[PDB]
């Protein structure tokens, strides 16, 4: 594990080669998530790109958080996808959380502290417990098959995740970035595999 | 895992003294400016009652006396006027990752 | 008021397992965990894993993964934790604690269910 509370991960060019992949100690399927991650890129108004990808064996494209240039946000399951209309955006460090319930499902996604309207999306899936988990890229496959039209070009970190649907109060208290621990994916205590030019350097948000 | 090492095992306090307990973790535990340290006391036949957590944040319903201090690796619990009411067995605990640990306590002696 | 009241003392023989309760009451069972924690007489704390009520999911102390097995009922608000072959090593004072399922925290503890093995 190493202690990344501080630090982000660089990616300063456009390519399908630079990327780091995230181990997390998953067993059970997932029922439930919560994805929170603090983000800096100019990208948005230039072309889409993945912020988050979530990918398993049998389907990739499993999570996934992704800009669509003229859209904003939008959020995937299951290889299902959901949009979280944002049509102007500012270029600043961005904070979002998503959470999804199977039981449900229902879609909160956070942005800067502030719900969107909670959605509707994979009502009843499972989430696999093989997961490749990459920041940086979009995954065409498990673990790979980047697109470098979709990587990412910016400054991303605080990447934490839990089984569960958060509580708004509890979204509250990680966005003013009180104490937590969070139970599937700790920014304090991670296991990462850097590739490519990727660098780690102290985070530019508060 | 981390270890917490506890010190001193036990500790003979004359009422009206200062009590010092301490705390090592095997690795830093703070981040962000908060440290995810735990103190509990226990009396002989009774559960833990929670006393300080991260570090230095009095619970509720805690005399002022108690006060928790440290960051980093290393932590202390203060017992300050030490009072008839403290002989009792003191443990930190962290809160960083899974599995938590505790420390294999101190036992306060008058 | 907000407790944690468990089952009270089993005694059990080498190859039986147990099965001990900690009914939460005065709270939202589903806001929080369920800790459970070992104690051996005089000696130290051993935390055992939790179980989170909303999800049913849990997490052990790598020592407890084949001894433990935890479960709750929503629909009693009940905690449990079975004890599977235990021996006398096993005797101990057995702790159910909350915490807010965020912050590992353990709030407020049940008075312990003692086993001797």
């Amino acid at each position: 594990q190493t202690d990344m509370s501080r630090k982000a991960f660089v990616f300063p060019k456009e390519s399908d080669t630079s990327y780091v992949s995230l181990k997390a100690p998953l067993t059970k399927p997932l029922k439930a998530f919560t994805v929170c991650l603090h983000f800096y890129t100019e990208l948005s108004s230039t072309r889409g790109y993945s912020i988050f990808s979530y990918a398993t064996k049998r389907q990739d494209n499993e999570i996934l958080i992704f800009w669509s240039k003229d859209i904003g946000y939008s959020f995937t399951v299951g290889g299902s996808e959901i949009l979280f209309e944002v049509p102007e955006v500012t270029v600043a460090p961005v904070h979002i959380c998503t959470s999804w319930e199977s039981a449900s499902g229902i879609v909160e996604f956070w942005v800067d502290g502030k719900p969107r309207v909670r959605k509707s999306l994979k009502k009843g899936y499972t989430v696999g417990a093989e997961a490749s988990i990459i920041l940086g890229q979009e995954q065409d496959s498990f673990g790979g098959n980047f697109e470098g039209s979709q990587s990412l070009v910016g400054d991303i970190g605080n990447v934490n995740m839990w089984d569960f649907v958060l509580s708004p109060d509890e979204i509250n208290t990680i966005y003013l970035g009180g104490p937590f621990s969070p139970n599937v994916l700790n920014w304090r205590a991670l296991k990462y595999e850097v590739q490519g030019e990727v660098f780690t350097k102290p985070q530019l948000w508060p | 895992d981390i270890v917490l090492t506890q010190s001193p095992a036990s500790l003979a306090v004359s009422l009206g003294q200062r009590a010092t307990i301490s705390c090592r973790a095997s690795q830093s535990v703070s981040t962000s400016g908060y440290s995810y340290i735990h103190w509990y006391q226990q009396k002989p036949g009774h559960p833990p009652k929670l006393l300080i957590k991260y570090a230095s944040n009095l619970d509720s319903g805690v005399p002022a006396r108690f006060s928790g201090s440290g960051s980093g690796t290393d932590f202390t619990l203060n017992i300050h006027p030490v009072e008839e009411e403290d002989a009792a067995t003191y443990f930190c605990q962290h809160s960083w990752e899974l599995p938590l640990t505790f420390g294999a306590g101190t036992k306060l002696e008058i | 008021q907000v407790q944690l009241q468990q089952s009270g003392t089993e005694l059990s023989k080498p190859g039986t397992g147990v099965k001990m309760s900690c009914k939460a009451s005065g709270y939202t069972f589903i806001s929080y965990w369920m800790h459970w924690v070992k104690q051996r007489p005089g000696q130290g704390l051993e935390w055992i894993g939790y179980i989170n009520p909303s999800t049913d999911s849990t997490d052990y102390n790598q020592n407890f993964k084949d001894k433990a097995t935890m479960t709750v009922d929503k629909s009693s608000t009940t905690a449990y934790m079975q004890l599977s072959t235990i021996t006398s090593e096993d005797s101990a004072v057995y702790f159910c604690a909350r915490s807010h399922y965020l912050s590992w925290d353990f709030d407020v503890w049940g008075a312990g269910t003692t086993v001797t093995v």
